[PDB]
RNA sequence: UCCUCCUAAAGAGUAACGGAGGAGCACGAAGGUUGGCUAAUCCUGGUCGGACAUCAGGAGGUUAGUGCAAUGGCAUAAGCCAGCUUGACUGCGAGCGUGACGGCGCGAGCAGGUGCGAAAGCAGGUCAUAGUGAUCCGGUGGUUCUGAAUGGAAGGGCCAUC
RNA sequence: UGCCUGGCGGCCGUAGCGCGGUGGUCCCACCUGACCCCAUGCCGAACUCAGAAGUGAAACGCCGUAGCGCCGAUGGUAGUGUGGGGUCUCCCCAUGCGAGAGUAGGGAACUGCCAGGCA
RNA sequence: GCGUCGUAGUCCGGAUUGGAGUCUGCAACUCGACUCCAUGAAGUCGGAAUCGCUAGUAAUCGUGGAUCAGAAUGCCACGG
RNA sequence: CGCGGGGUUGAGCAGCCUGGUAGCUCGUCGGGCUCAUAACCCGAAGAUCGUCGGUCAAAUCCGGCCCCCGCAACCA
């Protein structure tokens, strides 16, 4: 590269909640510590959990239950 | 960026460089709204204080405490920090053509015409300019950060009788708060609501008023000493 | 009756022909563009006039890819 | 294009040198082997013409197309040429960057009895 | 119009000359180039003069 | 009234009108009307004759006018001495050379058509004859 | 880097009994990665594009190119030479680094994220997508940022179609749709 | 007064109070070399962002651009981007073009020094064609060419320039 | 001699586009690596160096085919030099030259200096 | 009386809007009151002008009643 | 039409002046003072700068279109 230009890039590693540590090569210098990551990936569960909207007349039944 | 009721107090300041003090146990609090002149000898800590204001020091004892709601923005005391091979227009706008004025845009050629640089004299280096024409320059390209706290140090160095008065009456209209270091007290009698006396030891006084109300208050309370000159010359 | 004004004419075309015997350093055509390129043995001045770089006979032709005329003088 | 924008980036300096009418020795560097010969004013017929592909120059050579191959080339264009009664010629850039390995090819031609 | 002539003045000593147009406005700065001076046969600095 | 708009240039020359026509076909519809002399078109004419034909077929068949004016003719004002420049443009006009179609029609039986173009005929100056469309 | 030797040893291999070419370098490739912050709005002042160059500085450990306006047009009130956008291209093992690590630690931190639309090729297996914020990268901490302006990231391959693009991204457990 | 097109009749030239447009400059880089690059427009995808800003890939093929009118040119680019630069040199000039003349234009090559390039080579301003004013009189530098008895000087002369 | 490949030309679409098939012994490109002189107004994309395992996928080169581009008669027509004649702002006769467009039709180039596979 | 907040659109302000509801009532959609959770807007003392009050008065705080199935920031009273 | 000038809030006018910066007095609308109206006080609104168009930038330059306002039409 054309050297002497760019922020030092690095192979830091920094530690998750399930784990997840991975040198991975950044320009930090000092780790930030960090939330849930790819072993909790929201791809399997937000779209899972997203779908709630739609059906209120089983809402009005449990009102009958005189 | 309206200002509130903090506006940056000072608590048991204390500065000197090496031995010699400049300013000891210094507590004050600047009002809303209020214009404030300083006055004192030649090298009594004047721009040390607006040094330490502007984060550029650090005071050996008390602390400065900023308002969060306050802009700052300083005049520096000296022109000599434009660089002289660069037109009027680039220097204060920088190479644009719609440039910014506190949050409102508005081009940058009307901006600076509005402090009298016409289309004509607007291609002129800035090497290449009076010392009045320089101070206007200086200041228009400083007071475009659209502050409210401004630090005027000595806005009036190479002005004109209109040209002081231009300035002299726009100030009073300012919604923030001015801060004003000058040496030429007719200047300040028009102008200033508080009052930042040096003196000797290192001893700096507050005041909430103008010069007259000042005399007033030397009046009250007097002494008798009026014996300043002595002539030394120079050849035996 | 606004117009009326017209320019001086400026005398360009062709000098010498083909099958002529030129000298070296005389004129073979002058020109506004180039219509005609500087072949082997001609040169190109600033006006774009091509004068021949050696005494013979004017030959021109149309090599080239793009079907430009070029001007080239015969050694003889 | 590799070839496609490096024709049109030599076609001025061929043309230029066309128009002298002298003989020029053009170099061909590919990733495996480099060339070199030299053209006649004519365009048309060649003298003389070494490359890598030649069998002996390239049996001394561990690796025929570093700077060490092209400088025994650029050596061997030389012999060939002045035994053909050939001593002033032009070099050619043929598109490649004078940098590396063509000027070792040219350099060691231009030690070895070319004026150029 | 807004070019002026101004005069290339030697730097040998010699009386010698160019003369040239240049905008004084917008190039404050002076010139200066290498020029033939053939009082003394040899490329001299050439600057800036009246 | 059958005129250019937006021109490259205001004023034309006088020109000449020798040579003979190119639009000398039926091509679009059945019947068309030559032109046997030689002569110019105004473009008042081409709409006189235009409204001509209409009023006599009323409901059927569509028209085409193969010929457009295009060129500005011009005229010096009354009682005005020669020169001082070139004439204000007036009126526009269709040179016509033998042979050329100047109108042509489809969709109507013959004698209709006929008579049709004979009404169209009494206004315009060249003499102009009737011609159908031909196979080749 | 991690997902360079999973490419040469997974995905290639998969794909060969998937699409079934005749050659093992017919499988497409994925070269370059190209991230542009166009900023527009540093018309009024330049600071706001030099923030933006650290900013891309910070993500991509390389200094970015800023472009300026290629025509003049009235409509947006700027014209040629003006410094408008700003731009990165990653190359190879870096370019395989900064990949990684953005599926590893940026897509799950995507706010109220559910996946990324699998329509979006356009017609030759390149891929672009949006982050309308930096903070999904972990580089920044509210301290020097005065904006929230995000990013735009392209994926350019070597695929013929987006049929045969599918599975290059696919391969590598992407979050579609 | 000068430049471009048409009238102008396929060499040149050619009128009218004939038909249409421009000029009275700019640039110490917008000049010289050595490297490198190639446009307008349309489509698809994409954060704020849309009819149009930046990014990606496809059609495209000069409809792009030229420091300023129009015509002729331009890809080897004469268009675009950087390095080092001052040949925007001094004395000449074979031979031609065009003018009634005054004059104006093109020019290989020679000598002395010079820049760029590894060299072959290119460079005596700008893609070309407008951006202008004779003589007289006077001003400022250089030059003992002359210097009204002689030596100096004034004043002339010659070169550069206003 | 034969077939194939690389470089330099000749002449510039009868020679260029499109579609189908096809080649890796050598040659050829992609490719492998890049700390090294060399380079990126960021990037081994380009320029450049050090190599060889796979690759003929894209390009390149070969053949094949009339969807294009392209070439294109003969006859006739328009025009026109010279000499005559008319109802003469337009034409005709004698003679010499004779287009443009369009029709038939032709059309997947031909070629000379080298070097390098092979048989 | 002891704590916290340290002058900020804030632990100020409590409008508007979404859910969950409790009651009275034959029935709370147009059109009730109250509760809980969330939301947290104008507003940093008000131009010209203008109003009340002379002692338990002005200012401030809370309680009560009439009307009434439910529904007072109004009215009528009471004290600090 | 031969020659000049002009077109800007609802009315009358500046600003065209060598481009970066739309204003004035009256009037319209809402409050206030008054028994009520005028006057007076306070607070607002609005103009594609005739039009087609062509200078980084115009109300400003230039060409055209539209309308209006003046001037000259002499010697026989
Ligand atoms: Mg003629
Ligand atoms: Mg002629
Ligand atoms: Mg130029
Ligand atoms: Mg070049
Ligand atoms: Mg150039
Ligand atoms: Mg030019
Ligand atoms: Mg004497
Ligand atoms: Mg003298
Ligand atoms: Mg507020
Ligand atoms: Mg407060
Ligand atoms: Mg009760
Ligand atoms: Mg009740
Ligand atoms: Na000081
Ligand atoms: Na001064």
């Amino acid at each position: 590269m054309k050297k002497d230009i760019h922020p030092k890039y690095e192979e830091i590693t920094a530690s998750c909640s399930c784990g997840n540590v991975m040198k991975i090569r950044s320009t930090v210098g000092h780790d930030l510590n960090l939330d849930v990551c790819s072993k909790c990936h929201p791809f399997f569960t937000g779209k899972q959990r997203d779908v709630a909207t739609g059906g209120r007349v089983d809402r009005f039944n449990k009102r009958f239950n005189i | 960026p309206r200002l509130g009721d903090k506006v940056l107090e000072v608590s048991n300041l204390r500065k000197s460089y090496g031995d010699r003090l400049l300013i000891d146990s210094l507590s004050f609090s600047i009002p809303k709204g209020a214009i404030v002149g300083i006055i004192g000898p030649n090298g009594a800590g004047k721009s040390t204080l607006f040094r330490m204001i502007s984060g550029q020091e650090q005071p050996d004892s008390g602390t400065i405490t900023l308002g969060e709601t306050v802009k700052l923005a300083s005049v520096d005391q000296f022109r000599d920090s434009m660089d002289n091979s660069k037109t009027v227009w680039e220097e204060v706008s920088g190479g644009l053509d719609i440039m910014k004025i506190g949050n409102t845009e508005m081009p940058s050629r009307a901006y600076v015409g509005r402090f009298n640089f016409k289309g004509v004299d607007q291609g002129k280096r800035v090497g290449e300019l009076s010392g009045g024409e320089r101070g206007r320059l200086h200041l228009a390209k400083l007071l475009q950060v659209g502050g409210n706290m401004l630090l005027l140090d000595q806005p009036t160095n190479d002005l004109d009788i209109e040209t002081l008065r231009a300035l002299e009456n726009a100030l009073l209209e300012f919604p923030g708060c001015a801060m004003v270091i000058s040496h030429d007290r007719w200047f300040l009698d028009r102008i200033a609501t508080h009052i930042l006396d040096y003196q000797d030891e290192g001893k700096v006084e507050f005041f909430e008023g103008n010069f007259t109300e000042y005399e007033e208050y030397k009046k009250r309370t007097l002494g008798a000493d009026a014996l300043e000159p002595k002539r030394i010359k120079y050849k035996r | 009756t606004r117009n009326g004004r017209d320019s001086e004419a400026k005398r360009l075309g062709v000098k010498r022909f083909g099958g002529e015997s030129v000298l070296a350093g005389s004129i073979i055509v002058r020109q506004r563009g180039t219509k005609f390129h500087a072949g082997a043995n001609v040169g190109c001045g600033r006006d774009h006039t091509l004068f021949a770089k050696a005494d013979g006979k004017v030959k021109f032709e149309v090599k080239g890819p793009k079907n430009r005329k070029f001007i080239s003088i015969e050694a003889e | 294009d590799k070839k496609s924008a490096r024709i049109r980036r030599a076609t001025r300096a061929r043309r230029k040198l066309q128009e002298l009418g002298a003989t020029r020795l053009v170099v061909h560097r590919t990733p495996r082997h480099i060339y070199a010969q030299v053209i006649a004013p004519n365009g048309s017929e060649v003298l003389v013409a070494a490359s890598t592909v030649e069998k002996a120059i390239a049996e001394q050579l561990k690796y025929t197309g570093n700077k060490d191959a092209a400088a025994a080339v650029g050596k061997a264009v030389a012999e060939r040429a002045l035994e053909k009664g050939i001593k002033d010629v032009s070099f050619d850039r043929s598109g490649f960057q004078y940098h590396g390995r063509v000027q070792a090819l040219a350099d060691a031609a231009r030690e070895a009895g070319l004026q150029f | 119009g807004i070019r002026e002539k101004i005069k290339l003045v030697s730097s040998a000593g010699t009386g010698h000359f160019y003369t040239t147009t240049k905008n004084k406005r917008t190039k404050p700065e002076k010139l200066e180039l290498k020029k033939f001076d053939p009082v003394v046969r040899q490329h001299v600095i050439y600057k800036e003069a009246k | 009234m059958l005129q250019p708009k937006r021109t490259k240039f205001r004023k034309m020359h006088k020109g000449r009108n020798r040579g003979l026509a190119q639009g000398t076909d039926v091509s679009f519809g059945s019947f068309g009307l030559k032109a046997v002399g030689r002569g110019r078109l105004t473009a008042r004419q081409i709409e006189a004759a235009r409204r001509a034909m209409t009023r006599a077929v009323k409901r059927q068949g569509k028209i085409w006018i193969r010929v457009f004016p295009d060129k500005p003719i011009t005229e010096k004002p009354l009682a005005v001495r020669m020169g001082k420049g070139k004439g204000n443009v007036e009126y526009w006009v269709a040179l016509i050379q033998p042979g050329k179609v100047l109108y042509e029609m489809d969709g109507v039986p013959e004698e209709l058509a006929r008579e049709a173009f004979k009404l169209a005929a009494a206004k315009l100056p060249i003499k102009t004859t009737f011609v159908t469309k031909t196979v080749m | 880097a991690k997902l360079h030797d999973y490419y040469k040893d997974e995905v290639v291999k998969k794909l060969m009994t998937e699409f079934n070419y005749n050659s093992v370098m017919q499988v497409p490739r994925v070269e370059k990665i190209t991230l542009n912050m166009g900023v527009g709005e540093a018309i009024a002042d330049k600071k706001l594009l030099d923030n933006a160059a650290a900013d891309l500085a910070a993500i991509s450990g390389q200094k970015p190119l800023i472009t300026k306006a290629r025509k003049s047009v009235a409509g947006f009130k700027i014209r040629q030479g003006y410094p408008i956008g700003c731009k990165v291209t990653l190359r190879g093992e870096r370019m395989w680094e900064f990949f990684e690590r953005l599926i590893t630690i940026a897509v799950p931190r995507i706010r109220d994220f559910r996946g990324l639309s699998a329509k979006s090729f356009d017609g030759r297996g390149n891929y672009s997508m949006g982050v309308r914020e930096q903070i999904i990268f972990p580089e920044i901490d509210y301290d020097k940022v005065d904006r929230v302006r995000g990013l735009d990231i392209t994926i350019t391959t070597t695929a013929k179609s987006d049929e045969e693009g599918r599975a290059l991204l696919a391969a590598f457990d992407f979050p579609f749709r």
